[PDB]
C-alpha cells in the first residue's frame, strides 16, 4: 500500500511541479491580456478574442 | 471419472516468485515497464496534462463572452431610458397573426 | 544491441501515432470539399486582406 | 472523426504484431494517447456544435461520452490482465480486438449524424459484447446472458430500423441537423403512437427500463470484468444518447405518451433499489443499482426540460465512472476467493486496509454525497421532476434513502465486522488493482471542478 | 452454495401460475403502477387548468 | 475589510493544512495529533479578531470568491457568510474542539490509529464550518451531508463490533429522511424563488411558505433528533467518548437548529410552522428527559440530556425566539 | 425499375453512353476498400491451410489484390453509371410532366402559424 | 466441485425424497 | 475601474468616525496597524513586482462581435441556409438574455446584503427591476422544453399575441 502511494504521489507531481512552475511563470512575466476595443479595418484573429495566455495557445494551435 | 479431465489447477500467488511484483506479469522485467506506461500515461500525461489543459479552454461554451456582452446591453439600455429586456422576441412588426 | 532487436520490436510504437497524423491529415483534406461557403456566410463575410487570399483552409 | 478513428483501428496491428510479452504493455500505451487526443473534442461552441463532415459530428452531449469511451479501455486492458493469465496468446489477442472493434464502434456512435449511420454502428456493438460474455465469462450461466442480452435488444431495435425507414421517406433525410429544422409536430393519432413506441423502445431496453431490464442483471454479472465494465458505463448510455436525440421529432405526442413510462421509472426506481437491499450475490447488488440510477435518466429525458436534460448527462458519466469502479472492487474480491457471494469474505477493512478506501470513496459516490457530480446529476433531476409534479418528491426522495442502505450496507458487509477464519489466501493488493480504483476515482473528482464539460447542450 | 442457489436459480421451476401468485404478482405489480399513475396525470391535470386560466402563481419561475 | 475577510478566511484554511499535508506527505508522523491540536488553537484565535471587529461595530461580510456553476439563470459560487451566526459559532465550537482533540491525546493514546482518528475530527469541524459560514443551500448541503458522513465513520470507529456498524448505519438513515425535507426545501426555492442564495430568498420573501418551510423542519427533525427521528442519536454513544462529547453533543446535533436558526426570516412571519415547531420541539424535550431518569450508563444519560436541551431550543424557534435558540447553542 | 429503358441496351456491363461519365479515381476509397478485402481473403487464405500468415505466398497475395481492386474498379463503373442513368429519367421526366411537380408557393415563418405546444 | 445431486431440488412428494432432502441439508428427518 | 460601475451600481460609502468614550486601547486599531505592516505591505510589494512585468509584454484581447443577420421570421420554410444563422442568432440572444437576469439578481442580493436589516424598504428599486426583467424573460424563453429552437420561441410569441388581440376586443366592448 505504502508502495502504490509512493509511486502515485511521484508521477503526479512528475509533471505536476513543472506545469504549476510554468503556469506561475506565464502569470508573472507574461501576464493576461488586456480588454481593448477592436481597431477600424483590423480583423483579429480567433485567438486573439481570449485573455489568458494558455488558453490563447489552445486555441491557436489546436482548435 | 465420466471422462480424462485436468485437475482444477491450483491458483498461482504472484508474490511467491516475486514479492516485488506489482501484479501485472510475472516476468519482473515487463512487470516493471506495465507499471510504469499506466503511471505516466495515466497520471503524469493524462490526469494532470488532461486537467491542465481543461482548466485553460477558450471560453468553453461562450459563457464569459455573453456576461460581457450583456454587461454591454444593459448599460447601453439604461442610459437610454429603454427596457433592461424585452418581452417580445421577435419585432411584432414582421409578424402576420391568422385573422 | 544497435538498430536491431530495438528496431525489430519497437517499430510497431509508430503505428498508433502515424494513425493520428494520417487521420489529421484527411480531415483537412474533407474541410476543403466543405468550402461553398467560406467568407460567404451572412454573419462572417468580410473583403480579404491584401496577402489573404481564403479566410480559413 | 478520423483522427480518432484511425488510430483506434491501428490499435489492432499493434496488438498482433507486437512481442508476445507486450501485448498488454503496448496496447496499454497506445490506448491512454489515444485517449489524451479525445480532449481536443471540448473545442465546443455556444450556439453550434462541432460538425466534421457529411458524416460525423460532435455537440456537447457526444463529447463527455466520448471521452469517457476511450478512457475506459485502458482501465478494461488493465482488468482483465489476472484472469486472462493463462490463456492462450492467440486468445488473448482476440479478447484485447473485440475491446478495440467495441471502442471503434462506440466512437462512430455516438458522433454519427446520420440516424441510419448511427442505427447500424449502435447495433455492430452488440457482436463483440456478445462475444466476451459467452467465450470469456466463467460461469455456465454467460450462455443464457448471452442470449437474453441479444434478443431484447433486437426484438425492439428491427422496430426502430422500421421507424428510421419511414421517417426518411417522409422528411427525407435522417441528418440530425436536416431534421432540427425540418421537423413538423406528431399529429395525435394511432398511426403515430406505434411510431412513438418504434422510436423509443429500442432505447428503453437498453438503459434499462424497469420490466424490461431482466437482460441487466444476467449479462452484467456473467460477462468478465472487463465486458462488465464496459456494459455498465458505455452501453447503457446508448439507449440514453439515442432517446436524447430522437426525441426531437417525436413532439407534441411525448407529454402524454411518456406517463406508463414515468411510472415504470419512478416506481422501478424503489423496487430495483429494494432488491439490492436481499441480494446475496457482491456482483448482482451491483447490477441491480445501475438500472435504479438509469431509472432518473429515463424520467429525467421524457419531461424535457433544460435541467433534467443537464442533470441526465452528468449521471450518465457519473454513473459509468461508479458502476465500473465497483465492478472492477467487486472483482479484486473475487480473484482471491473465487466466488461471487457477499457474505463469504468479510472484515476485509482488517486484511486490505487501503482497497478499504477505495469502497469508502466509491460507495459515497454511489450514494450521492455532495459534492460529487453523482449528487450534481441527481440533484439536478430532482429539481426538475419536482416542477413537472411536487408529489415525485416522494419518491425520489424514498429512492435516496434506501440507496444509502444498500451502499453502506455493501461497504459494511464486505469490510468491516470480523474476518472469515478459513480464508487465508487474502494477499495484498497489487499495485495493478490500485491504480486501476484511482484511474476511476480521481476523474470522477477532478470533474467537480468544472462541471460544466458534462452537462451537456443545454449548458 | 445451496443457500445462494435457492434464493436466484430454484425459484422459477418451482413456481406455479396459481390464484395465490397471481394476486400478489397482479396487485403488487400493475397496482403500484396504475395508483401513481392517477395521483400524477390529475395532479399535473390540475395544475395545467390553472395555468392556462392563469390563476397559479409563477411569478418568478423561470428554471424549469 | 482587508481584515475582516482575509482572517475570517485564515481561519478555514488553517484547519485544511494538516488534511493537506497528510495526503503529499509533507509532515511526520507521531507528532500528528500535537499537530492537529496546535492548528485548531491558532484557528481560534484568528477567528477572534473578526468576532471582535463584529462585537465593535457589527461589521458583517458575504465574500463570493470562487465563480464555480451557471445553471442559466441560476449562477452557484463559492460564498461564505460572516455573519452574526457566523462570528460568534466558530470562535465557540473551535474553543470546544480545542479541548476535545487535547483530552484525545490522552483517551486515545493507546489506540493504533489516532493518526485517522485525528483525520477525521478535523474533517468534521471543516464541514461544519462549511455548513456554518454556507451562504447558499447547495454549499450548505455540502456541509450538511459531510458532518453526516464523518459521524458514519466516527460512530463505526471500532468497526469490528457489529453494534457499531448497526448505530453508524441507523445515524445515515434517520438523517436520510431528514434530507428528504433538504432537497424538498431546495427544490420549492429553486421553482418559485430562482435561486438558492439566502439573500435573494430573504429579499423575495415568500408569502406561501408552509411547504419549504415543512421541509426544513423536517430536515431539522432528522439531523437534531427530534422525536420521530431522535433513537439515532442516544445510540451514537458506540463511538469513542470524544466523538461523542465532539460531534454529539455540542457541534452536530445543533446543524438542524442551526439552519432553522438562518431562516428566520421566514418562520417569523409564519405562524402555522411556529406551531409545529414548538410542539414537536415540547414533546421531545420531555420525551427524551423522562428516559433519562433511569437509564444506567452514563453516557447514554448525557445523550439523552442532550436531545432534551435541543428540544428546548426548537421549543425556542417555536415561541419566535430564534436569537435564545442561538445563544443556547453555544453555551 | 429500369429494365425496359428506352435506350438499355440490354445485356451489356456498360453501354457507350456510360464513356461520357468521369471514370472512378485510381484513389477512390470504395476502391481502396475492395482492394483491403483482397488483402483480408489472401491472408485468410493462409490461415486455414496453417500457413504463416503474413509472410507465406506474398505472389498469391498479390494476386488476390489485384483481383479485388480489377472487379472492384468495373463494378464502381457500373455503380455510377446506374445512378447516373437513375438521374438522367428523372429529370427528364420531371421536365416533360412540368403539371406534376410544381412549385409551391413559400412562405415565411412570420406568416405560417404554427401552433405552440408548452413543456412544463 | 459440486453437483446437481446436492442442490435444492423441487418439493419433496414420496417419504424417500424427504429422507433425500434431509441427508442432503445435514438435518434429521424428524427436524426437515 | 476594473468593472463598469454603471453595470454594477455601488451607493456612496458613509463611515461614521471614531469618537471613543474610553480609557482602554480599541484592539482592532493595533491590529489594524499590525495588519498593515506584516500583511498589506509585502503584498503590495509582490503584485508591483508582477504589475512592472505585464507593462513590459502588454498584449491585448478582443470582444467578439456579431453582426445582425435576418432572424427565424423572414426565412422561409423548410430553409436550411437561412433558420441556421437565424438560430445560431437566436442562441447567442438567449445566452445573452441569461446573463442579463443574472446581472439583476447580483444587484438584488447585493443590495439585501448592504442595507441589512432596512432592505425591506431600501431596496424597492432593485426588486422591481428583478420582477420586470424576470417578467420579460419568462415570456420569451419559458416553456419551451428541452428541445427549444426560434421556431418554438416565434410560436409562442403568436399564440401570446392572439391572446392579447383577442382581449383588446373583449375590453372594447362596451
Ligand atoms: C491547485 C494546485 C495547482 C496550482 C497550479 C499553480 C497555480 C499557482 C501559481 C499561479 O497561478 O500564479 C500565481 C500568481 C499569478 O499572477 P496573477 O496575476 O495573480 O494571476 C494571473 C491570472 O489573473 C490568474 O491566473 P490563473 O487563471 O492561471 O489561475 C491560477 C490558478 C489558481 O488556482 C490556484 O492554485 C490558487 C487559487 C487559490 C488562491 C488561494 C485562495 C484560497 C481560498 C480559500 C477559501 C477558503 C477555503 C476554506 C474551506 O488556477 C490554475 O492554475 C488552475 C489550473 C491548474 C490546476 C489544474 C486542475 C487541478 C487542480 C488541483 C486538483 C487537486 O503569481 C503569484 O505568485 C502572486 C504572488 C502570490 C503570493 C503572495 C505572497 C505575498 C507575501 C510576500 C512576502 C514576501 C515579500 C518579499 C518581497
Ligand atoms: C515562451 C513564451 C514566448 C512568448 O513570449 O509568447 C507570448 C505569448 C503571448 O500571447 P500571444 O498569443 O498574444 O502571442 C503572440 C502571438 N504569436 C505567438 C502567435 C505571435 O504567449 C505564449 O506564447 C506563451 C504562453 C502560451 C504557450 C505556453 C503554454 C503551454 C502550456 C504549458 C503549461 C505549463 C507548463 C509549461
Ligand atoms: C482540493 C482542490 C482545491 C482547489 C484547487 C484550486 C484549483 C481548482 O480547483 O480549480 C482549477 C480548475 C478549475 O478552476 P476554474 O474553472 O475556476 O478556473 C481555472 C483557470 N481560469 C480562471 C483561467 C479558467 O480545475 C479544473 O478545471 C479541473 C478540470 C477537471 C479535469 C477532469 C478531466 C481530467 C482527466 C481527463 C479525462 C479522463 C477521464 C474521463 C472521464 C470522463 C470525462 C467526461
Ligand atoms: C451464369 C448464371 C449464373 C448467374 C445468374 C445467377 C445470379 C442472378 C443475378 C444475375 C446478375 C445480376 C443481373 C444484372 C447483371 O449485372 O448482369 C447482366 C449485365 C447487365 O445487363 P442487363 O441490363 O441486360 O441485365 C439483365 C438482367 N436483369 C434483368 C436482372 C437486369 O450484363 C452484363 O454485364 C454481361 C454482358 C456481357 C456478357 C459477357
Ligand atoms: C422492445 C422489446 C420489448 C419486448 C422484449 C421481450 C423479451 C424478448 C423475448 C425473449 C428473448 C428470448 C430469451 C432467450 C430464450 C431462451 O434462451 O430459451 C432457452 C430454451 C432452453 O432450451 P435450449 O437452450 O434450446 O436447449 C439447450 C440448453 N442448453 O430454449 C427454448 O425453449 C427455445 C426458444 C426459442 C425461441 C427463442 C428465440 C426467439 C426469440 C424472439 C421471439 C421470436 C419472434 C416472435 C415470433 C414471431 C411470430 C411467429
Ligand atoms: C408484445 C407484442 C406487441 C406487438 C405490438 C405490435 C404492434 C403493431 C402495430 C402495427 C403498425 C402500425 C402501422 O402500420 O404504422 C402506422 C402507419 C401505417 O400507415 P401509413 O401509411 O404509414 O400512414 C401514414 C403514411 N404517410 O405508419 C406510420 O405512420 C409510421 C409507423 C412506423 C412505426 C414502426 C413500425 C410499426 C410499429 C412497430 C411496432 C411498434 C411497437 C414496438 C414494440 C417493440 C417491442
Ligand atoms: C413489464 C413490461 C414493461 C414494458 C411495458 C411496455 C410499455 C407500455 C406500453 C405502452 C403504452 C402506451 C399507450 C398506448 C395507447 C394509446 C395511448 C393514448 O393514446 O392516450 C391518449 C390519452 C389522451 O391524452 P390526455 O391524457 O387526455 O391529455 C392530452 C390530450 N391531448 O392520454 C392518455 O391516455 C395518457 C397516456 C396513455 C395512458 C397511460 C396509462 C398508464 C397506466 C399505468 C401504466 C403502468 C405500466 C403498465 C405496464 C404493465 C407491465
Ligand atoms: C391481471 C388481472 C387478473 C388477476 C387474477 C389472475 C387470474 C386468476 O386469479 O386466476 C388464477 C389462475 C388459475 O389458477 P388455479 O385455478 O388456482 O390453478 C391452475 C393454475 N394454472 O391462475 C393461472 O393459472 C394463470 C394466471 C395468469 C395470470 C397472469 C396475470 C397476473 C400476473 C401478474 C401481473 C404481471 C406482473 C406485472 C409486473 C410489472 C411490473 C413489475
Ligand atoms: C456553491 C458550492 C460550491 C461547491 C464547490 C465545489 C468544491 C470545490 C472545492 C473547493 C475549491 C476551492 C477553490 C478556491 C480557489 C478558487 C479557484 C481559483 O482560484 O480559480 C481562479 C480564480 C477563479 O476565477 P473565476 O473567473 O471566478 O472562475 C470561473 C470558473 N468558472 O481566479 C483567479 O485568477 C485567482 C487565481 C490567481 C491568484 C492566485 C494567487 C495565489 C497563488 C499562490 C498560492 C498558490
Ligand atoms: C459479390 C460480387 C461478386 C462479383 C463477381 C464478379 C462479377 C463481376 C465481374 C466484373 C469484372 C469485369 C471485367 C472487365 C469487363 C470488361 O472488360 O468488359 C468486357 C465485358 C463485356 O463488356 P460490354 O459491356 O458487353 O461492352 C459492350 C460495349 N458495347 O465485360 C463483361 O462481360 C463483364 C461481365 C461480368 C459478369 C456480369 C456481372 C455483373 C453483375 C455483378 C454481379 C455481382 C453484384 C454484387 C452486388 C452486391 C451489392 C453489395
Ligand atoms: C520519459 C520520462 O519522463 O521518464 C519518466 C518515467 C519513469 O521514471 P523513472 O526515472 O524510471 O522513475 C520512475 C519509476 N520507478 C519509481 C520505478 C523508478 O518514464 C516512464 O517510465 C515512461 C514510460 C516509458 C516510455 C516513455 C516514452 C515517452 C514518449
Ligand atoms: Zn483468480
Amino acid at each position: 500500500d505504502k508502495r502504490f502511494l509512493k509511486l502515485l504521489r511521484f508521477y503526479i507531481l512528475l509533471t505536476g511541479i513543472p506545469v504549476a512552475i510554468g503556469i506561475t511563470l506565464i502569470n508573472v512575466f507574461i501576464g493576461e491580456a488586456e480588454l481593448a476595443e477592436i481597431p477600424e479595418g483590423y480583423v483579429p484573429e480567433h485567438w486573439e478574442y481570449f485573455k489568458h495566455p494558455i488558453s490563447r495557445w489552445i486555441a491557436r494551435t489546436f482548435f | 471419472l465420466r471422462w480424462q479431465e485436468d485437475p482444477e489447477p491450483e491458483d498461482e500467488n504472484l508474490y511467491e516468485k516475486n514479492p516485488d511484483s506489482h501484479g501485472y506479469d510475472k516476468d519482473p522485467a515487463v512487470d516493471i515497464w506495465n507499471m510504469r506506461v499506466v503511471f505516466f500515461f495515466g497520471f503524469s500525461i493524462v490526469l494532470v496534462l488532461g486537467s491542465t489543459f481543461v482548466a485553460y479552454l477558450p471560453d468553453y461554451r461562450m459563457q464569459e463572452w455573453a456576461r460581457r456582452e450583456a454587461e454591454r446591453l444593459v448599460k447601453y439600455r439604461e442610459a437610454h431610458g429603454l427596457p433592461i429586456m424585452e418581452s417580445n422576441c421577435f419585432d411584432p412588426s414582421k409578424i402576420q397573426l391568422p385573422e | 544491441m544497435n538498430l536491431l532487436q530495438v528496431v525489430r520490436d519497437h517499430w510497431v510504437h509508430v503505428l498508433v501515432p502515424m494513425g493520428f497524423v494520417f487521420g489529421y491529415y484527411l480531415d483537412r483534406k474533407n474541410d476543403e470539399k466543405l468550402t461553398a461557403f467560406r467568407n460567404k456566410s451572412l454573419l462572417y463575410k468580410r473583403e480579404l486582406k491584401p496577402n489573404e487570399e481564403v479566410t480559413w483552409k | 472523426m478520423l483522427k480518432y478513428i484511425i488510430p483506434t483501428i491501428m490499435l489492432m496491428p499493434l496488438t498482433w504484431l507486437s512481442k508476445n510479452n507486450m501485448i498488454w504493455v503496448n496496447s496499454t500505451a497506445h490506448s491512454l494517447l489515444i485517449s489524451f487526443t479525445s480532449l481536443l473534442l471540448m473545442n465546443q461552441f455556444g450556439d453550434n456544435s462541432l460538425n466534421f463532415s457529411l458524416l460525423f459530428f460532435s455537440d456537447s452531449l457526444s463529447t463527455p461520452l466520448l471521452i469517457l469511451t476511450m478512457w475506459l479501455l485502458p482501465l478494461m486492458l488493465m482488468a482483465s490482465q489476472h484472469h486472462l493469465s493463462k490463456e492462450n496468446l492467440t486468445r488473448k489477442k482476440l479478447f484485447i480486438t473485440m475491446l478495440i472493434s467495441l471502442q471503434l464502434f462506440l466512437i462512430m456512435t455516438f458522433t454519427a449524424m446520420e440516424l441510419i449511420l448511427f442505427y447500424i454502428l449502435f447495433e455492430a456493438t452488440l457482436v463483440p459484447t456478445l462475444i466476451i460474455i459467452t467465450r470469456w465469462g466463467n460461469q455456465t450461466e454467460r450462455l443464457n446472458a448471452g442470449l437474453y442480452f441479444l434478443f431484447y435488444t433486437l426484438a425492439g431495435s428491427l422496430p426502430l430500423l422500421v421507424a428510421l425507414i419511414y421517417i426518411q421517406n417522409t422528411v427525407g433525410s435522417l441528418n440530425f441537423l436536416m431534421l432540427q429544422y425540418w421537423v413538423q409536430p406528431v399529429h395525435n393519432s394511432w398511426s403515430n403512437v406505434f411510431m412513438w413506441l418504434a422510436c423509443m423502445m429500442a432505447f428503453m431496453v437498453k438503459m434499462p427500463l424497469y420490466g424490461l431490464h431482466l437482460w441487466l442483471p444476467k449479462a452484467h454479472v456473467e460477462a468478465p470484468i472487463a465486458g462488465s465494465m464496459v456494459l455498465a458505463a458505455v452501453l447503457l448510455k446508448l439507449g440514453g444518447y439515442g432517446m436524447l436525440r430522437i426525441t426531437l421529432i417525436l413532439n407534441p405526442m411525448t407529454d402524454f405518451m411518456a406517463y406508463p413510462f414515468i411510472m415504470l421509472s419512478l416506481w422501478g426506481m424503489i423496487m430495483t433499489s429494494s432488491i439490492c437491499l436481499r441480494q446475496t450475490d457482491l456482483k448482482s447488488l451491483i447490477a441491480y443499482s445501475s438500472v435504479s440510477h438509469m431509472a432518473l435518466v429515463i424520467v429525467a429525458i421524457l419531461i424535457q426540460t433544460p435541467w433534467s436534460y443537464m442533470g441526465a448527462t452528468a449521471l450518465m458519466i457519473a454513473h459509468g465512472l461508479t458502476s465500473s469502479m465497483l465492478f472492477c472492487l467487486a472483482n479484486s474480491n473475487y480473484e482471491r476467493i473465487h466466488s461471487r457471494t457477499m457474505i463469504l469474505a468479510r472484515g476485509l477493512q482488517t486484511l486490505l486496509p487501503l482497497m478499504a478506501t477505495w469502497w469508502l470513496l466509491a460507495s459515497l459516490t454511489n450514494l450521492a454525497l455532495p459534492p460529487t457530480i453523482n449528487l450534481i446529476g441527481e440533484l439536478f433531476v430532482v429539481m426538475s421532476t419536482f416542477s413537472w409534479s411536487n408529489i415525485t418528491i416522494i419518491l425520489m426522495g424514498v429512492n435516496m434513502v434506501i440507496t444509502a442502505l444498500y451502499s453502506l450496507y455493501m461497504l459494511i458487509m464486505t469490510q468491516r465486522g470480523k474476518y472469515t477464519y478459513h480464508i487465508n489466501n487474502i494477499s495484498p493488493s497489487f499495485t495493478r488493482e490500485n491504480a486501476l480504483m484511482s484511474l476511476h476515482i480521481l476523474p470522477l473528482l477532478l470533474l467537480t471542478l468544472n462541471p460544466k464539460i458534462i452537462l451537456g447542450p443545454l449548458y | 452454495v445451496r443457500w445462494t442457489y435457492a434464493r436466484s436459480a430454484n425459484i422459477y421451476p418451482n413456481f406455479r401460475p396459481n390464484t395465490k401468485t397471481s394476486l400478489l404478482g397482479a396487485l403488487f405489480g400493475i397496482g403500484p403502477l396504475v395508483f401513481w399513475y392517477y395521483v400524477f396525470k390529475t395532479d399535473r391535470d390540475r395544475k395545467e387548468k390553472l395555468i392556462q386560466e392563469g390563476k397559479l402563481d409563477r411569478t418568478f419561475n423561470i428554471s424549469y | 475589510m482587508n481584515m475582516f475577510s482575509s482572517l475570517s478566511l485564515v481561519t478555514l484554511l488553517l484547519l485544511t493544512m494538516p488534511i493537506m499535508m497528510m495526503s503529499f506527505n509533507t509532515y511526520k508522523p507521531s507528532n500528528y495529533p500535537l499537530y492537529v491540536k496546535t492548528a485548531i488553537s491558532y484557528a481560534f484565535i484568528t477567528s477572534m479578531i473578526p468576532t471582535m471587529m463584529f462585537i465593535h461595530s457589527g461589521q458583517e461580510l458575504i465574500i463570493s470568491n470562487w465563480h464555480w456553476l451557471t445553471i442559466q439563470t441560476l449562477k452557484l459560487s463559492l460564498s461564505f457568510k460572516m455573519d452574526y451566526f457566523s462570528m460568534m459559532f466558530i470562535p465557540v465550537a473551535l474553543f470546544v474542539t480545542w479541548s476535545i482533540m487535547e483530552f484525545s491525546m490522552w483517551y486515545m493514546y493507546s489506540d493504533p490509529n489516532i493518526n485517522k482518528f485525528f483525520k477525521y475530527l478535523l474533517l468534521f469541524l471543516i464541514t461544519m464550518l462549511i455548513l456554518v459560514t454556507a451562504n447558499n443551500l447547495f454549499q450548505l448541503f455540502i456541509g450538511w451531508e459531510g458532518v453526516g458522513i464523518m459521524s458514519f465513520l466516527l460512530i463505526g470507529w471500532w468497526y469490528g463490533r457489529a453494534d457499531a456498524n448497526t448505530a453508524a448505519l441507523q445515524a445515515i438513515l434517520y438523517n436520510r429522511i431528514g434530507d428528504i425535507g433538504f432537497i424538498l426545501a431546495m427544490a420549492w426555492f429553486l421553482t418559485n424563488l430562482n435561486t438558492w442564495d439566502l439573500q435573494q430568498i430573504f429579499m423575495l420573501n415568500p408569502s406561501d411558505s408552509n411547504m419549504p418551510l415543512i421541509g426544513l423542519a423536517l430536515a431539522a427533525t432528522g439531523k437534531s433528533a427530534q422525536f420521530g427521528l431522535h433513537p439515532w442519536l442516544p445510540s451514537a454513544m458506540e463511538g469513542p467518548t470524544p466523538v461523542s462529547a465532539l460531534l454529539h453533543s455540542s457541534t452536530m446535533v445543533v446543524a438542524g437548529i442551526f439552519l432553522l436558526i438562518r431562516f428566520y426570516p421566514l418562520t417569523e412571519n409564519n405562524k402555522y410552522i411556529q406551531s409545529i415547531t414548538l410542539c414537536l420541539g415540547a414533546i421531545t424535550t420531555l420525551f427524551t428527559a423522562m428516559c433519562a431518569l433511569t437509564q444506567n450508563d452514563i453516557k447514554k444519560i448525557i445523550a439523552f440530556s442532550t436531545s432534551s436541551q435541543l428540544g428546548l431550543m426548537m421549543v425556542t424557534i417555536g415561541i419566535n425566539q430564534p436569537y435564545l435558540a442561538f445563544l443556547h447553542i453555544c453555551t | 425499375m429500369m429494365t425496359g429503358r428506352q435506350g438499355r441496351a440490354t445485356f451489356q456491363f456498360l453501354p457507350d453512353e456510360a464513356r461520357s461519365l468521369p471514370p472512378p479515381k485510381l484513389t477512390d476509397p470504395r476502391l481502396a476498400f475492395v482492394g483491403f478485402l483482397g488483402y483480408c481473403s489472401g491472408l485468410i487464405d493462409n490461415a486455414i491451410r496453417r500457413r504463416p500468415v503474413l509472410l507465406a505466398g506474398l505472389h498469391r497475395q498479390l494476386l488476390y489484390i489485384t483481383s479485388f481492386v480489377f472487379v472492384g474498379y468495373y463494378l464502381l463503373k457500373r455503380q455510377d453509371y446506374m445512378y447516373a442513368v437513375r438521374d438522367h429519367d428523372m429529370f427528364s421526366y420531371i421536365k416533360s410532366h412540368p403539371e406534376d411537380f410544381p412549385e409551391k408557393d413559400k412562405k415565411t415563418y412570420g406568416e405560417v402559424f404554427e401552433e405552440f405546444h408548452p413543456v412544463r | 466441485h459440486i453437483t446437481k445431486d446436492m442442490l435444492p431440488g423441487p418439493y419433496p412428494k414420496t417419504p424417500e425424497e424427504r429422507a433425500a432432502a434431509a441427508k442432503k441439508y445435514n438435518m434429521r428427518v424428524e427436524d426437515y | 475601474d476594473s468593472w463598469d460601475k454603471d453595470v454594477y451600481p455601488e451607493p456612496p460609502r458613509r463611515t461614521p468616525a471614531p469618537s471613543p468614550q474610553t480609557s482602554l486601547p480599541n484592539p482592532i486599531t493595533y491590529l489594524t496597524k499590525a495588519f498593515d505592516l506584516l500583511v498589506d505591505r509585502p503584498v503590495t510589494l509582490v503584485r508591483e513586482f508582477i504589475e512592472r512585468q505585464h507593462a513590459k509584454n502588454k498584449y491585448y484581447y478582443y470582444h467578439r462581435e456579431f453582426r445582425r443577420v435576418p432572424d427565424i421570421t423572414e426565412c422561409q420554410e423548410k430553409d436550411v441556409l437561412c433558420m441556421f444563422e437565424a438560430e445560431m442568432q437566436w442562441r447567442r440572444d438567449y445566452k445573452v438574455d441569461q446573463e442579463i437576469v443574472n446581472i439583476i439578481q447580483e444587484r438584488l442580493k447585493a443590495c439585501q446584503q448592504r442595507e441589512g436589516e432596512s432592505h425591506r424598504q431600501n431596496c424597492a428599486k432593485e426588486l422591481e427591476q428583478f420582477t420586470q426583467v424576470v417578467k420579460a424573460y419568462q415570456d420569451r424563453y419559458h416553456d419551451l422544453g428541452a428541445h427549444y429552437s426560434a421556431r418554438k420561441c416565434l410560436a409562442k410569441q403568436k399564440q401570446r399575441m392572439l391572446a392579447e388581440r383577442k382581449a383588446a376586443k373583449e375590453a372594447a366592448a362596451a
